[PDB]
DNA sequence: CTACCGATAAGCAGATCTCTCGATTGCGTATGAA
DNA sequence: TTCATACGCCTCTCTGCTTATCGGTAG
RNA sequence: AAUCGAGAG
């Protein structure tokens, strides 16, 4: 059965897909071109019971910016 | 420079005994047992310490070149010059020799039995980072032949890596004669 | 922001669960861990993005031929 | 050796200490197993020769430094250098303390740019008494397992590397080397106080025939004697043998006025 | 973790804990402050040109 | 010239000032031929005893600014000296046949330049590796400053115009790295930490993890990473946004890199870190430039710890030749930049007295123009005439005078050596170290072991070894990665593992891929079974792939790929498949070659070098029973036959040169070496056969004398002849407009 | 020599080549393909020059007490081998390691010039 | 109190055979008669 | 405004003797 | 007349 589409914090990124690909947003950050064949990552949730198994495949203080020119 | 058969076959017996000088040298200077197979995992480790470091590196390089030089000593007492087809009297090249009149027994015996072993300054022959003496040669060999130790000689040609080593050596002599060559005439001129 | 358009998870995919491990493949017809919201999107059918709770090819060439390529 | 040594020693009369080498015989009066033994307890001893070792426990906790030093085992590190448990604590406690974590404040004001029975307590108070404050405590064995002096500096806790400090600590350490020394031969340049009592081996025949030292007190004509000595000592190498004729007609070096001129400006 | 477990908001390391309380700020303002005494303290055992004596072989 | 920049300069028109210049260059064009248009041959210039020159096409812009009003326009700059036998010389691909009919020797061969009728030639020089960081324990990092160590990772960067820059980073005994690079003739250092935070938008922690992965453990790297950041941290406190610390850079170089007036602080600091670090990596590859330095330094630390040996400079593992054409080019791009900033220069003292500027007008252009240096062709003619290098950048090169050799021909030995000869370097050749000069066992294969001058030059003049190519042409290495990724690797990006714990793997400079070594042994030797074997669209042959295996206080562990662009190659059979395989200097080391067929050992040996003789110069290669002499005299004979009364061609007709040294006759060896006629050499015979008679007879010869048989001269035994030629005119004191009133 | 512009003129450069002939003299350098550099001693006459059995009259005469401080095996081997190949006509090729010491290049030019008649070692009586 | 000079880390001048050839000779900018 | 010609500006080796800080004692 | 390059002893 196979379908096709250190940190933590509580939930507040999302998912774009611009064509995969995102940019993501969220209030408290402001969040590939290679590996061709490599990007096909998949995600087992084999179920162990017998042989059954499944397959899936900052900004908030940071602004600050000095003179264009210093005389 | 041609030598009998007999005299070709003592060199052949002799030189033949030297396939675990270089092996029994390391031995010796690891530390390890005596009968010791070259391919020892603890032989390769204590080889790779001591090219790491240089006093090792001298030590080992010291031994070696003593066992292989009492081989060669031994192989040119024993041919030179009961093995020479032309003797003394009417042997140009050991005449000239024996007189003095120019070049030497060393010239002699490393024409017609043994080159050696080339010693670069007291140092058997640079290592590269891993433990290869040359392209050619196993990493962390205990060959005293890999090690510089020439087994040809003037008269039957040498093999490549001995001719490589020869080169290095050759090399080492003549940048030695080319700086000494007017090392300091002003000592001279002050004292004058 | 849209670099070049946003075309979102509207068309959500479920994969419920309450022994899982990444597989990579490279193209076969069918904790530095920064890509575990393709599973656990949102959970809530919700257009969101929310957080959980041999490869190399052998191809041997082996086995020189020393008796042909060893010549006396 | 060769022109080096000749140019070192006619050209200029480098008074500068190029290489000599001390050197002694036997005394045939002294054995072979006093042998040596005079030379090891003459030689320079640094305090990192026994150190095998050290453990820097940087405790944020306010501060702490728990610079557990270990040694060598205390009977080999004896007998290969004779320096005594004892010595080896005296100087600790005295001079490698004192100077080298002087040095650790002076970088540090630069970067701001087991069980006791009393005896070691009275040791701990002057290490006490020492400016970092420091807690230390020492060996009861006789062998160097502990030698730990526990730092403090301030609850500011900077970050320093503090093995990079004490491998040049013990380096700079010096255990019981007399002036200017560092076949049986040990090395170093001096003649004053050289003149220990001769009678371990062959102490009274030794020397470290050098101008370095000779020509200062150890005789003045006596460079007719040392420059020559080594000036042929070189030729000796290869066989050359220049008549001493000449090695004594060189005496403009010497005797052409008070002591020790040189061929050059 | 090596000597600081840095903020879980942000991968900016924080300032040492010898402050007045929590100092937890300077990242881009962390955009959050964890409180502090959350940490016990930091130790870092290290250990050590010694070829004097030193044989083994 | 597409990449030399955007030479900017603004008028005084009364925040805005007036209008831009953007002054560029689109093209750089060919001119072989000579005006009632002809083509000319060489040989001209030989027999008038000038040079050979082309003409150099240069088109440029004037976009007043930025895309209103460009005026491109055809400012064709002197005469570019052209190579023979090159694409810019008639003789490119001509029959042999068309060679003797165009007054050329029969098979006529030089990339010898004519310069004044004297046929100069740049010699080859051998320099740092192109995108290989590596480390040095020089004492002068330490004699550079306080608190400065002896080590530091060194790379030397080369932009995809073969263009080089070094990026030095020393390390400071108190615990803090400082990247170090030069701009123009001087030198500008930076905190590395600064630039870790100003090549991309990331944190701390990260970096953390780059330079320590899975290593928490560690005490000593850890207590120095987090020293370096505190030390940062307390040095900078205001630069925390990354376009703070681009500002901060691009405020610090301003006068720096000549920035112009209307230029952002970021706009500069991005241009700077653009431009002067990991300049391999090219445009927007800064988060790879990032990736970078985290390697770099992780092996600083490394080699600190002792973890990593140091690597040779002057060993051939580390050293690289640039040709001689790349260095044409570079100066030339160095003249063209210059050329450029004159134009500005000019504008600029306009604007300061002139005041007579439009801006816009084909008229002001012309004045432009018409009041600056177009020699470019004759300043590149002096270069090649003199070899006394002038530029602002220096090239990061090390000699200043001395780059073109006469190429005398003598002999023909002679004149074929002159291109085979690499130099280590004038200021090698100053230094008086010995070890320096040592016969590298490194060099097998490449270098002669035999060939090299006697005397003062002695262990620096090096010669190819014959069948020794060089890699002038960047390899199709656009697919290497996504092979590699096909094999078990991790991307560079997806997860942080460093230390040499874990085998790097880079291509040409770029971190692609992190794995074990045990696997990166296995894709090693798998890339060797692809790019052998062939079918495959990517992995050319001539693939330099080099995978050092972790080694107890060794060398830097991690698989290596290069595809390159001077890189010294080699030739050697594949014992798996038979078939010829080329390797690399830094390649070979951990390869076990055979030297010939017969001592293949088992497992123990890959490849087998065929004809053994091939590890030799041509000159060498010459001598008969080389394996029979002393090394001595096999060098000596080497320096003798390039002396010899040679045959220097059969062209001598019209070849007016000061000397030539012609025998007169002459025959092939009877016991000529192998190869000599392969060579061709048969075309060009010196010497004669002798009967020669080893005896000791008329007591007139001791030492080294020797007698000839006084009729076997008198029959012509040898009669070698000077041909000598000399310029004879009156117009060395006449000028332009004064005819001499003597002729 | 013209003028590369039109400076027609009065054509004011010339070039000149000068022939020197310069046969060889006493102590002008001669040397082998080993070297064994040396210079010419004398021209000494053909008459006084010692001759063979066949009657040919050596042309150039070194001394052998160069070769024992030399060391260049080479020179015997390559006046082995050019005899043996002036004889029988053929080319000798001289390519190092191609002769392994159980074939040894004295061994292999002395067939040769044993089945020609002439002197296995190339001792060649003279008078 | 204090004058003088002998214990102590650092700036200036100076250094390292004879012969033959060949080649080459930085780069820039202003006044005044017309 | 220019032309003719006198004028017109900038990277791998070490001694021996310049001199330093610094205090200590009879006056 | 000086500087550089090639050398040779
Ligand atoms: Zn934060």
């Amino acid at each position: 059965s196979v379908q096709d589409q250190g940190f933590r914090a509580p939930s507040d990124t999302t998912f774009d897909l611009y064509k995969f690909v995102l940019h993501g947003e969220n209030e408290r950050l402001e969040y590939d071109s290679s590996s061709q064949a490599s990007n096909q990552y998949v995600v087992g949730l084999f179920n162990p019971e017998k042989k059954s198994i499944q397959l899936y495949k900052s900004k908030s203080s940071k602004n600050l910016r000095g003179p264009k020119i210093k005389s | 420079l041609r030598l009998t058969a007999e005299g070709n076959k003592w060199r052949t017996d002799i030189l033949k005994t030297s396939v675990d000088t270089g092996r029994e040298a390391a031995a010796e200077v690891t530390n390890l047992d005596k009968d010791t197979p070259a391919d020892d995992p603890e032989l390769l480790k204590r080889l790779q310490e001591i090219l790491r470091d240089n006093n090792k590196s001298g030590i080992l390089d010291a031994v070696t070149s003593s066992k292989v030089n009492a081989i060669t000593s031994q192989v040119v007492s024993k041919c030179v010059p009961d093995g020479t087809m032309k003797k003394f009297p009417c042997n140009s090249m050991q005449a000239m020799a024996l007189s003095g009149a120019k070049g030497s027994n060393v010239n002699v015996s490393q024409i017609m039995c043994l080159l050696g072993q080339q010693a670069l300054e007291g140092r058997r022959v640079p290592v590269m980072v891993s433990g290869k003496t040359l392209p050619s040669f196993k990493p962390y060999e205990t060959d005293a032949m890999a090690g510089g130790y020439v087994k040809g000689r003037f008269y039957s040609g040498i093999k490549p890596q001995e001719y490589y080593f020869h080169c290095m050596a050759g090399r080492e002599g003549l940048i030695d004669t080319a700086v000494k060559t007017s090392r300091s005439g002003y000592l001279q001129r002050c004292l004058t | 922001s849209i670099p070049d358009g946003f075309k979102k998870c509207k068309h959500l995919k479920n994969f419920p669960l309450n022994q899982q491990q990444v597989w990579l493949i490279k193209f076969p017809s069918n904790n530095l861990s920064n890509m575990t919201l393709l599973v656990p999107s949102e959970s809530k059918e919700s257009l969101k993005i929310a957080s959980t709770a041999s490869v190399s090819e052998t191809a041997k060439i082996p086995a020189i031929d020393y008796s042909k390529v060893r010549v006396p | 050796l060769g022109i080096p040594r000749l140019r070192e020693i006619v050209m200029t009369a480098s008074a500068a200490i190029k290489t000599p080498q001390m050197t002694l015989p036997i005394w045939n009066d002294v054995s072979d197993e006093q042998a040596d033994t005079f030379c090891k307890s003459i030689s320079k001893v640094l305090l990192s020769e026994v150190i095998d070792k050290v453990i820097v426990t940087e405790t944020t906790g306010a501060r702490s430094y728990v610079i557990h030093m270990r040694f060598f085992d205390n009977n080999e590190y004896s007998e290969e250098y004779d320096v005594s448990k004892e010595e080896l604590q005296n100087v600790i406690s005295n001079q490698f303390i004192h100077l080298l974590e002087a040095a650790i404040v002076k970088e540090i004001k630069k970067q701001k740019r087991n069980n006791m029975n009393k005896v070691q307590r009275d040791r701990q108070s002057a290490i006490i008494s020492h400016h970092r404050f420091i807690t230390k405590y020492n060996f009861d064995d006789e062998s160097g397992k502990w030698c730990e002096f526990k730092l403090e500096l301030a609850a500011d806790t900077e970050k320093l590397l503090m093995v990079n400090i004490v491998e040049e600590i013990c380096r700079k350490s010096i255990i019981r080397q007399i002036p200017h020394i560092d076949v049986l031969v040990t090395e170093g340049v001096n003649f004053q106080a050289m003149w220990d009592q001769e009678a371990f081996i062959d102490v009274d025949g030794i020397t470290s025939n050098d101008v370095a030292a000779v020509l200062k007190t150890y005789g003045v004509e006596a460079a007719r004697n040392t420059i020559v000595n080594e000036i042929n000592n070189v030729f000796s190498r290869y066989a050359i043998s220049v008549s001493f004729r000449h090695l004594d007609l060189i005496a403009d070096m010497m005797t052409r006025q008070g002591t020790y001129l040189a061929f050059n400006r | 973790v090596g000597s600081l477990i840095f903020c879980l908001d942000c991968g900016d390391l924080l300032e040492n804990p010898n402050a007045v309380l929590g100092s937890n700020v300077e990242c881009s303002q962390c955009k959050a402050i964890y409180p502090k005494s959350q940490f016990s303290n930091l130790k870092v055992v290290t250990t050590t040109a010694f070829p004097s004596s030193l044989r083994a072989k | 010239v597409k990449d030399i920049g955007e030479k900017v300069i603004f008028d005084g028109k009364p925040g805005y000032l007036g209008n831009k210049l953007s002054v560029s260059v689109e093209q750089v064009s060919i001119a072989k031929p000579m005006s009632v248009e002809r083509k000319v041959y060489p040989s001209e210039s030989r027999q008038r005893l000038t040079s050979y020159r082309g003409k150099l096409l240069l088109k440029l812009k004037w976009s007043v600014n930025n895309g209103e009003e460009n005026l491109f326009e055809v400012r064709d700059c002197g005469g570019l000296p052209v190579m023979l036998q090159s694409n810019r010389c008639h003789l490119n691909k001509m029959s042999p046949y068309e060679l003797v009919q165009h007054k050329e020797e029969s098979d006529e061969i030089g990339g010898y330049f004519i310069v004044n009728g004297i046929e100069k030639l740049i010699r080859m020089l051998i320099v740092q590796r192109r995108n290989h960081p590596m480390a040095i324990i020089r004492p002068s990092f330490a004699n550079r400053g306080a608190s400065y160590s002896h080590y530091g990772i060194q790379i030397r960067s080369v932009r995809p115009d073969q263009t080089s820059q070094t990026n030095v980073l020393h390390y400071l005994n108190d615990g803090q790295v400082t990247f170090r690079f030069s701009w123009r003739k001087n030198e500008y250092l930076v905190p590395v930490v600064m630039i870790l935070k100003a090549l991309c938008h990331t944190s701390d922690r990260e970096i953390f993890d780059g330079i320590i992965g899975n290593d928490v453990k560690d005490s000593f790297l850890t207590d120095r990473l987090e020293l370096l950041l505190r030390g940062f941290k307390k040095r900078y406190p205001h630069l925390q946004n990354r376009t703070q610390v681009l500002q901060y850079l691009g405020d610090k170089f301003r006068v720096v890199f000549q920035a112009s007036p209307d230029q952002s602080d970021l706009e500069v600091g991005q241009e700077v870190l653009d431009r002067i670090v990991l300049v391999h990596l090219g445009k927007d590859g800064s988060q790879d430039k990032f990736r970078m330095l985290l390697f770099m330094i992780r092996k600083l630390y490394s080699l600190v710890a002792g973890e990593c040996s140091p690597d040779n400079p002057d060993a051939t593992q580390h050293q690289e030749v640039l040709l001689g054409g790349f260095l044409y080019g570079m100066i030339l791009k160095e003249k063209i930049d210059e050329y450029l900033q004159n134009i500005i220069a000019q504008v600029r003292m306009d604007i300061n007295r002139g005041m007579a500027i439009n801006f816009k007008d084909k008229r002001y252009m012309s004045r432009v123009l018409m009041r600056v240096n177009e020699n470019i062709g004759s300043k590149m003619q002096y270069f090649l005439s003199t070899g006394n290098l002038v530029s602002q950048s220096g090239l990061d090169l090390q000699q200043v005078s001395g780059y073109t050799v006469v190429a005398e021909k003598i002999n023909f030995y002679r004149f074929i050596s002159h291109f085979r000869m690499v130099h280590r370097g004038s200021f090698f050749a100053q230094l008086k170290t010995t070890t320096v000069r040592k016969l590298l066992p490194e060099s097998w294969g490449f270098l002669c072991p035999v060939h090299t001058p006697d005397g003062s030059p002695c262990g620096l003049l090096n010669h190819f070894a014959h069948k020794c190519r060089i890699s002038t042409q960047q390899s199709d290495v656009s697919r290497i990665p996504s092979i590699l990724y096909s094999l078990g690797v991790a991307p560079a990006s997806h997860t942080f593992a460093a230390g040499p714990s874990l085998c790097c793997v880079q291509i040409d400079g770029k971190i692609i891929g992190w794995v074990s070594h045990e696997q990166g042994k296995i894709i090693a030797d798998t890339l060797r079974y692809w790019k052998v074997e062939g079918k495959t669209p990517g992995l050319p042959i001539d693939l330099e792939i080099g995978y050092v295996p972790p080694s107890t206080r060794g060398q830097y562990p991690g698989l290596y790929l290069f595809g390159g662009h001077s890189r010294m190659l080699r030739p050697v059979r594949y014992l798996p498949l038979d078939k010829e395989d080329i390797v690399g200097p830094f390649e070979q080391v951990y390869m076990n070659i055979a030297v010939t067929p017969q001592e293949i050992q088992n497992n123990v040996h890959t490849h087998v070098e065929f004809t053994p003789t091939n590890i030799l110069s041509i000159l060498a290669n010459l001598t008969p029973f080389s394996d029979f002499n002393q090394s001595p005299r096999n060098m000596y004979q080497c320096q003798m036959g390039k002396q010899t009364m040679g045959t220097p061609g059969v062209a001598l007709c019209h070849r007016s040169d000061n000397k030539l040294y012609r025998l007169q006759t002459g025959q092939t060896p009877i016991v000529k070496a192998n190869l000599y006629d392969d060579y061709g050499m048969d075309n060009f015979p010196n010497g004669f056969n002798a009967v020669v008679a080893v005896i000791s007879y008329t007591g007139y010869d001791m030492d080294d004398a020797m007698i000839i048989n006084k009729s076997a001269d008198e029959r012509g035994f040898g009669y070698g002849t000077m041909y000598k030629t000399e310029k004879v005119d009156l117009a060395l004191n006449r000028n332009r407009g004064d005819p001499i009133t003597q002729h | 020599i013209g003028d590369e512009s039109n400076k027609f003129q009065e054509l004011q450069t010339v070039s000149i080549k000068y022939r020197i002939r310069r046969t060889p003299q006493i102590g002008d350098k001669f040397s082998s393909r080993h070297g064994q550099k040396g210079v010419c001693s004398r021209k000494w006459p053909t008459i006084d020059m010692p001759f063979s059995e066949t009657g040919i009259q050596p042309d150039i005469i070194i001394n052998p007490h160069a070769f024992p401080s030399r060391m260049t095996i080479g020179m015997f081997v390559e006046s082995l081998a050019g005899k043996a190949g002036a004889l029988h006509g053929i080319a000798q090729d001289s390519t190092p390691w191609i002769f392994n010491e159980d074939d040894t290049p004295a061994d292999y030019f002395g067939e040769q010039l044993a089945k020609a008649g002439y002197n296995y070692h190339g001792n060649e009586p003279m008078y």
